[PDB]
């Protein structure tokens, strides 16, 4: 298993970022696709989670009703899109998979594989 | 879900002597103090009953034919139910019997099932009572058309009877004490009738669902740190026989007789005793 | 749900490091420990509070007792200096602990 995302990127105060991440071929059937964003000088922060091959998407409250995280089984990408960007939202986004898809199994496991991290930044201009 | 195991070894398979193993109650009529003779699929008495005992161990599919007597001595709970069908992918129907510490769950639906069907097992904070289960046995369950909750029935022998007759699978159990490692146990143990499912599906295949504990972790993939599987199991195969049973005065099938096993038999269920 | 970390441990090379992790009643969940080099993935060193990934080597240990869930590391060498994340699962939530930069003296 191998997680692979998408460029580090600039976005505009108050746009949408669409961050993507590419996993391997038999990824998705078993995995859970949490999302976790580091913003810098500060710690690690959970943003979600996706179960694609169940479909259900998991929002920290911090993050409800802001993101929304989806998957695509075709092309084995998990999409995590955020908006009303501020300027508090410039982070290192990964990407995260744990080797289970029932959600009450998730404490028995970690965050094994992690993507590289994508790293959006805002501006106005 | 799907765990895909690679270099799987087979389990090893001794033959082992059915002796007069396997006799369940062909019906629920309440009998005291006689002989009935019945017609029915019966385990043949001293069988070759095939003892599946035990890296990576082979869950084989095996036939299903007219059903199956399946017993089991085992301490460690490995085996948690059975799956039933014919292709067992989503084209046809499939039956699934899994049991947990509080029910078992009897499912009728079209299930994707994977290649090496098992559950994970884990214990929280080392709690033996606190034992969750992960399916890790089927993809995907679509069209489902039969659900059926109830109480688990699973030192111990525990000894099923399947049957799939006129639209209805027929499981009969029982458990027993025994003192024996190698071989089935002497002596007669009737099964008692345990439950009758109406599901009409066509069943020539089974596998024996398993109970694996993820030891360590490798990160990046999901099919290393499961226990090996060491699984022991005994599969006989109902033939149409017809049996003399002996009620006792409290109603309790005590001994039976086959009657085609040698002229003997066919002597006593000639002449209806014993 | 909040986690406490103390923010650095110093400790020379070939020492004992432990850092701590502080939490409401922790001692009855599960911790996770990874280890961040600076500019790079976070790594799952520990697992089920006591439990190795595969890869890690075995001079990391855990321990997870009352309300403190600790990373033990046994002769520190020169690949230890990191920052390391106290993770516990709370309501099937993840909540990250502050973390510890681990560093190493020179
Ligand atoms: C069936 O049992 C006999 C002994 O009664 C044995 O010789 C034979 O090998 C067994 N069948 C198979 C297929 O092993
Ligand atoms: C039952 O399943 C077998 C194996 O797939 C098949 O050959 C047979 O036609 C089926 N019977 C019915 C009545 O569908
Ligand atoms: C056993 O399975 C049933 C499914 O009907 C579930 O309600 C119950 O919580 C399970 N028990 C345990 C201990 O997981
Ligand atoms: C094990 O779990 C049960 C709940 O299923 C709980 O009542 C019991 O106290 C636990 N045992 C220990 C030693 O904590
Ligand atoms: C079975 O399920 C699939 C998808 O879940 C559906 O396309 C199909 O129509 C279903 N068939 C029946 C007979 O319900
Ligand atoms: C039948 O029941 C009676 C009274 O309950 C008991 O004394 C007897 O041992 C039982 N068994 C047989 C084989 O008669």
């Amino acid at each position: 298993v191998q997680l692979v995302q998408s460029g580090a990127e600039v976005k505009k105060a108050g746009s949408s970022v669409k961050v993507s991440c590419k996993a391997s071929g038999g990824t998705f059937s078993s995995h859970t696709i949490t999302w976790v964003r580091q913003a810098p000088g500060q710690g690690l922060e959970w943003m979600g989670r996706i179960i694609p091959i169940l479909g259900i998407a998991n929002y920290a409250q911090k993050f409800q009703g802001r993101v929304t995280i989806t998957a695509d089984k075709s092309t084995s990408t998990a999409y995590m899109e955020l908006s009303s960007l501020r300027s508090e939202d410039t982070a290192v986004y990964y990407c995260a998979s744990l080797q289970t898809v029932d959600t009450a199994i998730e404490k028995y496991y970690g965050m094994d594989v992690w993507g590289q991290g994508t790293t959006v930044t805002v501006s106005s201009a | 879900q799907c765990v895909n195991f690679t270099n799987r070894t087979q389990l090893p398979s001794a033959y082992t002597n059915s002796f007069t193993r396997g006799v369940y109650y062909p019906d629920k009529v309440f009998r005291s103090s006689v002989l009935h003779s019945t017609q029915d699929l019966f385990l043949p008495f001293f069988s070759n009953v095939t003892w599946f005992h035990a890296k990576r161990f082979d869950n084989p599919v095996l036939p299903f034919n007219d059903g199956v007597y399946f017993a089991s001595t085992e301490k460690s709970n490995i085996i948690r139910g059975w799956i039933f069908g014919t292709t067992l992918d989503s084209k046809t129907q499939s039956l699934l019997i899994v049991n947990n510490a509080t029910n078992v769950v009897i499912k009728v639906c079209e299930f994707q099932f994977c290649n090496y069907p098992f559950l994970g097992v884990y214990y929280h904070k080392n709690n033996k009572s606190w034992m969750e289960s992960e399916f890790r046995v089927y993809s995907s369950a679509n069209n489902c058309t039969f659900e059926y909750v109830s109480q688990p029935f699973l030192k111990n022998l525990s000894e099923f009877v399947f049957k799939n007759i006129d639209g209805y699978f027929k499981i009969y159990s029982k458990h027993t004490p025994i003192n024996l490692v190698r071989d089935l146990p002497q002596g007669f143990s009737a099964l008692e009738p345990l439950v009758d499912l109406p599901i009409g599906i066509n069943i020539t295949r089974f596998q024996t669902l398993l109970a694996l504990h993820r030891s360590y972790l490798t990160p990046g993939d999901s099919s290393s740190g499961w226990t090996a599987g060491a699984a022991a199991y005994y599969v006989g195969y109902l033939q149409p026989r017809t049996f003399l049973l002996k009620y006792n005065e409290n109603g309790t099938i005590t001994d039976a007789v086959d009657c085609a096993l040698d002229p003997l038999s066919e002597t006593k269920c000639t002449l209806k005793s014993f | 749900y909040e986690l406490t970390q103390p923010p650095s441990v110093s400790v020379s090379p070939g020492q004992t490091a432990s850092i701590t992790c502080s939490g409401d009643k922790l001692g009855d969940k599960y911790a996770c420990w990874y280890q961040q080099k600076p500019g790079q993935s976070p790594v799952l060193v520990i697992y089920q509070d006591n439990k190795r990934p595969s890869g890690i080597p075995e001079r990391f240990s855990g321990s997870n007792s009352g309300n403190t869930a600790t990373l033990t590391i046994s002769g520190t060498q020169a690949m230890d200096e990191a920052d390391y994340y106290c993770q516990a699962w709370d309501s099937s939530t993840a909540v990250f602990g502050g973390g510890t930069k681990l560093t190493v003296l020179g």
